[PDB]
């Protein structure tokens, strides 16, 4: 058999500077023909992989001519001559010259401009309500870098239980990132208390962003 | 040109499971059928490949038991069955015929009770831009699917990934429009839960009526 090893990690890459990713080969993908059989692909979150090259020098159709590959015939890298916000994704280096066997994958990540999160206070909905349940919902969204802290108050007093955080992958356009906070409570509960606030606190200022209601309003 | 694979199947443990991969304007006659594991943030790993001329199969060793890949040319579909399933057969199983790559089926290892999602519109509170939301709470197994204006309203929006907690997932997703476009042109969450064969579209409906 043939393993393809990659690293997962890589250092994030800063807009539009170069990028280079590594493969090996536990065998030579080097056929007597002269042909290097080493593919790559790109896969983007809840896609199939897509090709980007394949036998090491040809790019697929379509694909931007900024992808390019070379290597020893054990070694290679896929080198990406300046990082644009839609090359995000996890590469795969692959070959199939015994069978077809894929690396474990490296994913790509943009440095860009920090930026602060805006954000969103949402009341449950009066269906949620109606079926005896109370979850409301911050968005954090649009920041960068992905480090975020979310506060939750009911009161003026500090909730840590029934919350629930949910980051998205990089955007493909601006290259942020975007989290959801969830606070579940059941509607008794709910309508025990008035004031609901969600603080956000980012490197981008040493106040939290805050954003607040109150159930009587 | 497509590869249709249901998108979720959802198998008991130690039971077996028969994932179809059918083509749509493509037909399985000549190119090799290809089948393809990826578990959750891992990599891809090629399970085997069936020649649908004479039925020949080639499977990785560690899949050789595990795995019986089938076609059938008069359905146009091929068939990947895996036996005795466990944990670690929960992946994302793509089937792959002549460079095209079929959506997936997530695959399920659960005794756990297939549910509905609730869904849940998110209005603002009682700027320039405005932002809009949809909660998709309770449901099970994995995955949902969701759009904004049947897929036209693809600009300014984030869905969070889903969230396990006691048997049931949660998903959330955003919109942000310019603050002149709603209420004024409507703005529905599409969800669809392929296991429950629930589609629901969900209108985002101001808090308090426009006349107040």
């Amino acid at each position: 058999d043939i393993v393809m090893t990659q690293s997962a990690f890589s250092n994030p890459v800063t807009l539009g500077t170069s990028a280079s990713i590594s493969c090996r080969s536990s065998k030579s993908l080097l056929h007597r023909n002269g042909i290097t059989y080493l593919y790559w692909y790109l896969q983007k979150p809840g896609q199939p992989p897509q090709l980007l090259i394949y036998q090491m020098s040809n790019l697929a159709s379509g694909v931007p001519d900024r992808f390019t590959s070379s290597g020893s015939g054990t070694d290679f890298t896929l080198k990406i001559s300046r990082v644009e916000a839609e090359d995000v994704g996890v590469y795969y280096c692959a070959q199939n010259l015994e069978l077809w066997t894929f690396g474990g994958g490296t994913k790509l990540e943009i440095k860009r401009a920090d930026a602060a999160p805006t954000v969103s206070i949402f009341p449950p909905s009066s269906e949620q309500l109606t079926s005896g349940g109370a979850s409301v919902v911050c968005f954090l969204n649009n920041f960068y870098p992905k480090d975020i802290n979310v506060k939750w108050k009911i009161d003026g007093s500090e909730r840590q239980n029934g919350v629930l955080n949910s980051w998205t992958d990089q955007d493909s356009k601006d290259s942020t990132y975007s989290m959801s906070s969830t606070l579940t409570l059941t509607k008794d509960e709910y309508e025990r208390h008035n004031s609901y606030t969600c603080e956000a606190t980012h490197k981008t200022s040493t106040s939290p962003i805050v954003k607040s209601f109150n159930r009587n309003e | 040109v497509q590869l249709q694979q249901s998108g979720a199947e959802l198998v008991e443990p130690g039971a077996s499971v028969k994932l179809s991969c059918t083509g749509s304007g493509f037909n399985i006659k000549v190119y090799y059928v290809h089948w393809l594991k990826q578990l959750t943030e891992q990599g891809l790993e090629w399970i085997g490949r069936i020649d649908p001329e004479n039925g020949e199969t080639i499977y990785t060793p560690k899949f050789q038991d595990k795995a019986t890949l089938t076609v059938d040319t008069s359905s146009n579909t091929a068939y990947l069955q895996l036996s005795s399933l466990t944990s670690e057969d929960a992946a994302v199983y793509y089937c792959v015929s002549s460079g095209y790559w079929g959506q997936g089926t997530t695959l399920t290892v659960s005794s756990a009770k297939t549910t509905a999602p609730s869904v849940y519109p998110l209005a603002p509170v009682c700027g320039s831009s405005v932002t809009l939301g949809c909660l998709v709470k309770g449901y099970f197994p994995e995955p949902v699917t969701l759009t904004w204006n049947s897929g036209s309203l693809s600009s300014g929006v984030h869905t969070f990934p889903a969230v396990l907690q006691s048997d049931l997932y949660t998903l959330s997703s955003s919109v942000t429009v310019t603050s002149s476009t709603w209420p004024s042109q409507s703005i529905t969450c599409n969800v669809a839960h392929p296991a429950s064969s629930t589609k629901v579209d969900k209108k985002i409906e101001p808090r308090g009526p426009t006349i107040k």
